RNA sequence: AUGAUGUCAUACUUAUCC
């Protein structure tokens, strides 16, 4: 369990395993989870992920 | 290795040039360079504590290359 | 006040009557207590003036001649929106000096 | 305690109370006095008296014993009055 | 009855007689209650801020300011 | 309930240009109770003349922010700040921020860095990190404020309204690194605060007249248009102050109230000079003109000239 | 006139604020006072809340000229800095159950108090809603 | 009746500004609130302690006071210790204390409004980090050195440090002007 | 005692023996032509440009603001009874009697 | 030890107090052990005896 | 190496006062 400045005080094992889950990098990691310019109509069809678009573009 | 042991200064350094010198190499947690009370200066041999072990042995490795005012700086484990 | 730290001043309602300074305290400030900056001029209670406690000074307490005003750094302050600052209690000042 | 009922002396008589408080007064206070009298008649003058106030005035009057039964004493004689629809104590219905 | 409690005086000290100044044993709600009761009278003295608080919800003026007077005593309730 | 709406081209698209207005379901107007949100999106057909619902994405937050930048839209729904991109079907949002302090009130986009300003808390500064698709917060301030407007002056100035009644413009220092990774590190001081009186909700800062000086131009909430011009010269500047501090000692305000504490009712007076009080000067005694104009060595129509010059020179 | 004079005086304050004996900071603090009701209103308050730094530790003593000196500074610079900061060194201290911090704290926010009682109102910070009673004051949340 | 240091510390979203003190406060939640403010300033030290803040100074006998430089580029302190030395008059110039006052005016060195009074204040004459690439000049002095500083040649062989991992400096990884050798 | 002149400039000076204080603004690419006219009770003067500028002191301060109408080429005060307070303005080959009934010195 | 004020005054820089008149500080030699509380500086200076 | 209390001088403030 890695030490942060919120769990200085921490005694028990247990409250620091919660503490280091909500201290995961609060709550981000998205900057490009919808970005992928779905051709087919291109008006109103294109719902696709980031990884989906790149399958996409790896297979055709 | 946390902490070296500094001989052979000049007292115009004082524990600023230290700070600044030696965190050069790696930060300085715990800074002690003697201010001597009677005549009020320096006879320039220092100790440093580091946030670990591997800072002060790389500290060992690197450390003694520094020459203060021209002159020949001691850096040991302690 | 900076000399008598022991008296308490009277705070009451604010009447229509003027206050007035004695001849020994011309120029004192009431709250700040100060000889430069005069901005408001010193209000005195209805209760505070009545008969022979009209035409008195609110500092002294002696026979006011000119009237009192208050200074600009209590004005301000908003020190000089209180109550009337007359001098009620007379303790540890002017009582052995009657001795000698 | 007994004085925290509110009561309202304007619904009850103030010639019948003069006889017990007289001799509430003279089993307290050994003699009769002047001043004692003209505390009663000051704390039942006002339409809407205060029980708290009357007792710390006859709470002390005394030594601190007897004042709190004659404060009991005139609380209830009060109620009994303020209570009746016509507005007299217990001791003057029978005479 | 005795109470041997007479608020009455000492030496011509203290005797808090202003609304709202606060002692040092203050009480968190009773900071609190007075506090809230501060807010809704400066939202009742200021015009302004009156009329922005007013102009959000689909309430009237009077209707807020009536409002806001029937909810000034016991805002909290525990003191 | 719509609060915010926002007309812009994607980079996905082409020169479409799409009217997204975002909503609310079930606002509770007392207790900030709120279910849902959707933001719905036009088409903007026949040149702008008719509008077509292309799709209409929902949201847990109400949105009370919508804002290009760079080819996408900012999305503020409650204390998240969200980049949302063009899509078939909704809006996919590419990147989130939920560094917010209670609510995004306002967004203001500048071409490199995009500034939010928050309900009850002052605008920040963030910086929108493109290669990464994450948006970091370089800036804060030391104040908080009822932000109600907000306008760019310039790229590190900022001037925003006040719900209490006053106007504050914050600049960042030039030692802030925009490059980074009690709250915040880096703070904005601020260099100018006013309390005008009323309740303002427009800024935009332009010229007035062709010909003239741009200036700060405000509106207010009672139906009152007010506009704020920057001095040109440190003597008129210091000239505008001895009149104004020989006004508030000549011609004192009819409500029994101080001038300098009516400018400070909410926060402290920094370089501001109320022109409305020194516009009484032509409707004061003629004695107190003359002498206003002994102590300030001129003519009381020079004067008057003097204050007929800068607003010839920044309004109509 | 002072407008420009406070930057001279502010370093030398702060050498005689830093305490060598206790009418340094007592006189100095009367200095602070008389600064801050004249500067007040020309934009200024920067370098005064510098010094406010300073001025601050010295809260704490049983000296009267001391303490009610320090009494008067705080209140221009009440005036001068604004409330809002005053405030926001005055929020931690109230709470202390500690039989000096409480009364203190209590004593300065009580001077906050009385004046500008009008203008605190946005400054109260968000304080949560607990079991009986609901703290948070919905109104300022009320968005068009 | 009042909760636990560690119980107030897990509910609190900030946890590195609680006390010990504050937990014998009549309400603990609001008291977090309002310390983990965004320009909100902490109380004095001097609340627990019983020096009063000002009987600490004892034996220290620094400088009382030092003048700027726009007073002493006036001469009136010469002036002012020749009339001291002739006591135990001057009429030096009347524009030059004017353009002193105003055209040579220096703007002294303010504080934030954070930047509170500490107890001693003179010790801990802290500034920012002057880390592995950035040094002061005097240190170039006594190094001297013409205008890499020559342990960053020792930092060729032996390795990037282990203390600043994210390294880079001139000439080895880090492709320099000035001072400053390293970032 | 106003004066314009012939591009889009016009300076004003006071009524003295002896010429004082001067003042002057862009009114422009038109001949600026002067028009005495009665406003409010008041004595006061229109401007002939591209832009019709109404000059008019308000509690000893001067107000002019334009026209929101086309340009004249003359114009003159007019008083009858269906037009208790007009001015007839002269236009390009068409005859207008015009009045300014709302005040016209704040933004309409 | 014995340093001058500015006032016409002593003052110990060892005991870091004030003294009042030259008899003052004179009669914090005997007294005012502050020699003794050298050792641990002493100590730190120089690690042997 | 602070702090504790206590006999005992010494400076300082209160525009302190015949």
């Amino acid at each position: 369990i890695p030490n942060t400045a919120h769990f200085a005080n921490v005694t028990q094992i247990e409250d620091a395993v919660s503490l280091w889950a909500k201290l995961k990098l609060q709550k981000a990691s998205e900057r490009w989870q919808p970005d992928t310019e779905e051709e087919y109509e291109d008006s109103s069809g294109n719902v696709v992920n980031k990884k989906t678009y790149e399958d996409l573009k790896r297979q055709g | 290795d946390a902490t070296v042991y500094v001989g052979g200064l000049d007292e115009k350094v004082s524990e600023p040039l230290l700070w600044e010198l030696f965190l050069q190499a790696g930060p300085v947690v715990n800074t002690h360079m003697p201010k001597d009370r009677v005549t009020g200066q320096h006879q320039g041999y220092g100790f440093v504590e580091f946030l670990s072990e591997e800072d002060a042995d790389y500290a060992i490795k690197i450390m003694n290359m520094i020459k203060l005012y021209g002159k020949p700086i001691r850096v040991n484990k302690a | 006040a900076k000399h008598h730290p022991d008296l308490i001043f009277c705070r009451k309602q604010a009447g229509v009557a003027i206050g007035r300074l004695c001849e020994k305290c011309d120029g004192k400030c009431v709250i700040c207590d100060s000889y430069v900056r005069p901005c408001t001029l010193v209000r005195i209670c209805d209760e505070c003036n009545y008969g022979s406690y009209q035409g008195r000074c609110v500092i002294c307490g002696g026979p006011g001649v000119s009237d009192a005003y208050y200074c600009k750094e209590c004005t301000i302050q908003e020190k000089d929106r209180d109550g009337c600052p007359k001098i009620v209690n007379l303790g540890s000042s002017k009582t052995d000096l009657f001795y000698e | 305690e007994c004085l925290e009922k509110k009561v309202d002396m304007s619904k009850v008589n103030l010639e019948v109370i003069k006889p017990w408080i007289t001799k509430r007064v003279t089993e307290i206070l050994g003699f009769e006095d002047d001043v004692v009298i003209e505390f009663i008649f000051n704390q039942l003058e006002v339409k809407n008296p205060d029980s708290k106030m009357m007792q710390i005035n006859l709470t002390g009057f005394l030594n601190g014993k007897n004042a709190r039964e004659f404060m009991g004493e005139l609380w209830p004689l009060l109620l009994s009055a303020q209570e009746n629809i016509a507005g007299i104590p217990s001791a003057f219905l029978e005479l | 009855m005795t109470d041997r409690y007479t608020i009455h005086s000492q030496l011509e000290h203290l005797q808090s007689k202003y609304i709202g100044t606060g002692h040092a044993d203050t009480t968190k709600w009773e900071w609190l209650v007075n506090q809230h009761r501060d807010s809704y009278c400066s939202y009742m003295g200021h015009f302004d801020l009156l009329n922005y608080f007013a102009i959000a919800e689909n309430e009237s003026k009077a209707r807020v300011r009536f409002n806001l007077m029937e909810k000034m005593l016991q805002p909290c309730g525990p003191p | 309930a719509a609060f915010s709406v926002a007309v812009c081209r994607f980079s996905n698209t082409g020169e479409d240009w799409y009217v997204l207005v975002g909503v609310a379901k079930d606002l509770i107007l007392n207790p900030r109770s709120v279910a849902g949100g959707f933001v719905y999106t036009y088409k903007l057909v026949n040149n702008g003349e008719k509008l077509e619902f292309l799709h209409k994405t929902p949201v847990e937050e109400v949105p009370a922010a919508i804002a290009p930048f760079q080819g996408r839209v900012l999305i503020g729904v409650g204390k998240l700040l969200r980049v949302y991109d063009l899509g078939k079907k909704k809006l996919l949002r590419k990147c989130e921020n939920k560094h917010i302090a209670n609510y995004i009130s306002g967004i203001q986009t500048i071409g490199h860095r995009v500034i939010v300003s928050d309900v009850q808390e002052s605008f920040i500064w963030v910086r929108y990190k493109r290669n990464e698709n994450q948006l970091i917060i370089f800036a804060d301030d030391t104040y908080p404020r009822w932000v109600t407007t907000a306008s760019l002056l310039d790229y590190d100035t900022v001037a925003g309204a006040d719900k209490f009644g006053n106007i504050c413009v914050v600049r960042l220092p030039p030692n802030t690194n925009d490059e980074v990774d009690n709250g915040a590190s880096q703070k904005a001081e601020v260099i100018m605060n006013y309390h005008v009186g009323e309740t303002v909700l427009s800024l935009q800062k332009t010229t007035l007249i062709p010909g003239g000086s741009e200036s700060l131009v405000y509106t207010t909430l009672s139906g009152g248009i007010g506009i704020l011009v920057p001095f040109t010269s440190h003597e008129d500047h210091d000239f505008f102050q001895h009149v104004e501090m020989h006004l508030r000692s000549e011609h004192p305000p009819l409500c029994g109230r101080d001038h300098l504490s009516f400018r400070s009712y909410y926060f402290p007076v920094k370089n501001v000079i109320d022109g409305d009080l020194c516009e009484q000067f032509n409707s004061m005694e003629p004695n107190k003109q003359k002498n206003v104009s002994e102590e300030l060595d001129r003519t009381p129509p020079e004067v008057s000239k003097k204050l007929e010059d800068i607003r010839t020179r920044y309004a109509f | 006139m002072g407008k420009d004079y406070i930057y001279a005086v502010t370093p030398l304050l702060e050498d005689a604020l830093m305490d060598r004996d206790l009418v340094h900071r007592q006189t100095a603090s009367a200095v602070v006072q008389h600064m801050s009701l004249g500067v007040y209103g020309f934009g200024c308050e920067d370098s005064l809340n510098h010094l406010l730094n300073y001025v601050w530790p010295n809260v704490f003593e049983t000296s009267p000229h001391v303490i009610q000196a320090v009494m008067g500074a705080l209140e221009g610079l009440r005036v001068a800095i604004g409330p809002c900061r005053m405030l926001q060194y005055c929020l931690q201290g109230l709470f202390h159950p500690a039989r000096k911090v409480r009364d203190v704290y209590w004593k300065i926010y009580n001077s906050i108090y009385i004046g500008s009682q009008d203008a605190l109102i946005a400054h109260y910070p968000r304080i949560y809603n607990d079991d009986k009673n609901t703290y948070i004051r919905y109104e300022l949340d009320y968005i068009l | 009746n009042r909760f636990t240091v560690a119980e107030l510390k897990q509910l609190v979203a900030r946890p590195d500004v609680v006390e010990m003190h504050d937990v014998t406060a009549q309400d603990p939640k609001l008291l977090v609130h309002l310390k983990a403010t965004r320009n909100s300033v902490p109380v004095p030290r001097h609340w627990c302690f019983k020096r009063k803040y000002l009987q600490g100074k004892r034996g220290i006998e620094k400088p009382p006071f030092e003048l700027p430089d726009f007073i002493k580029r006036t001469g009136i302190q010469e002036m002012r210790e020749a009339l001291q030395e002739k006591e135990e008059k001057i009429d030096i110039d009347y524009q030059k204390l004017h353009d002193a006052f105003f055209k040579w005016q220096t703007k002294p060195k303010l504080t934030i409004h954070g930047d509170l009074y500490y107890e001693g204040k003179e010790f801990e004459t802290r500034l920012k980090e002057k880390k592995p690439g950035d040094l002061s000049d005097e240190l170039r002095i006594s190094l001297g050195m013409p205008v890499p500083p020559p342990w960053l040649i020792a930092m060729q062989r032996y390795g990037p440090p282990p203390s600043y991992p994210n390294l880079k400096i001139p000439g080895l990884n880090s492709p320099l002007y000035g001072d400053v050798f390293g970032t | 005692l106003n004066i314009g002149l012939q591009n889009g400039v016009l300076l004003r000076t006071v009524l003295d023996p002896v010429t004082g204080d001067l003042s002057d603004t862009r009114t422009g690419s038109r001949p600026v032509k002067l028009f005495r006219v009665r406003m409010q009770g008041q004595e006061a003067v229109l401007a002939m440009s591209s832009r019709s500028w109404l000059s008019y002191s308000y509690q000893s301060r001067f107000h002019l603001t334009p026209l929101s109408y086309e340009t004249l080429e003359f114009a003159s005060g007019f008083a009858s009874e269906q037009c208790p307070e007009g001015i007839v303005a002269i236009s390009t080959n068409t005859l207008r009697i015009l009045a300014l009934e709302k005040l016209g010195a704040v933004f309409n | 030890y014995f340093m001058k004020n500015h006032l016409g005054s002593y003052e110990c820089k060892l005991c870091l107090t004030l003294h009042n008149n030259e008899g003052s500080y004179l009669a914090h030699t005997q007294g005012k052990k502050h020699q003794t509380n050298l050792a641990r500086r002493a100590a730190k200076e120089a690690k042997e005896a």
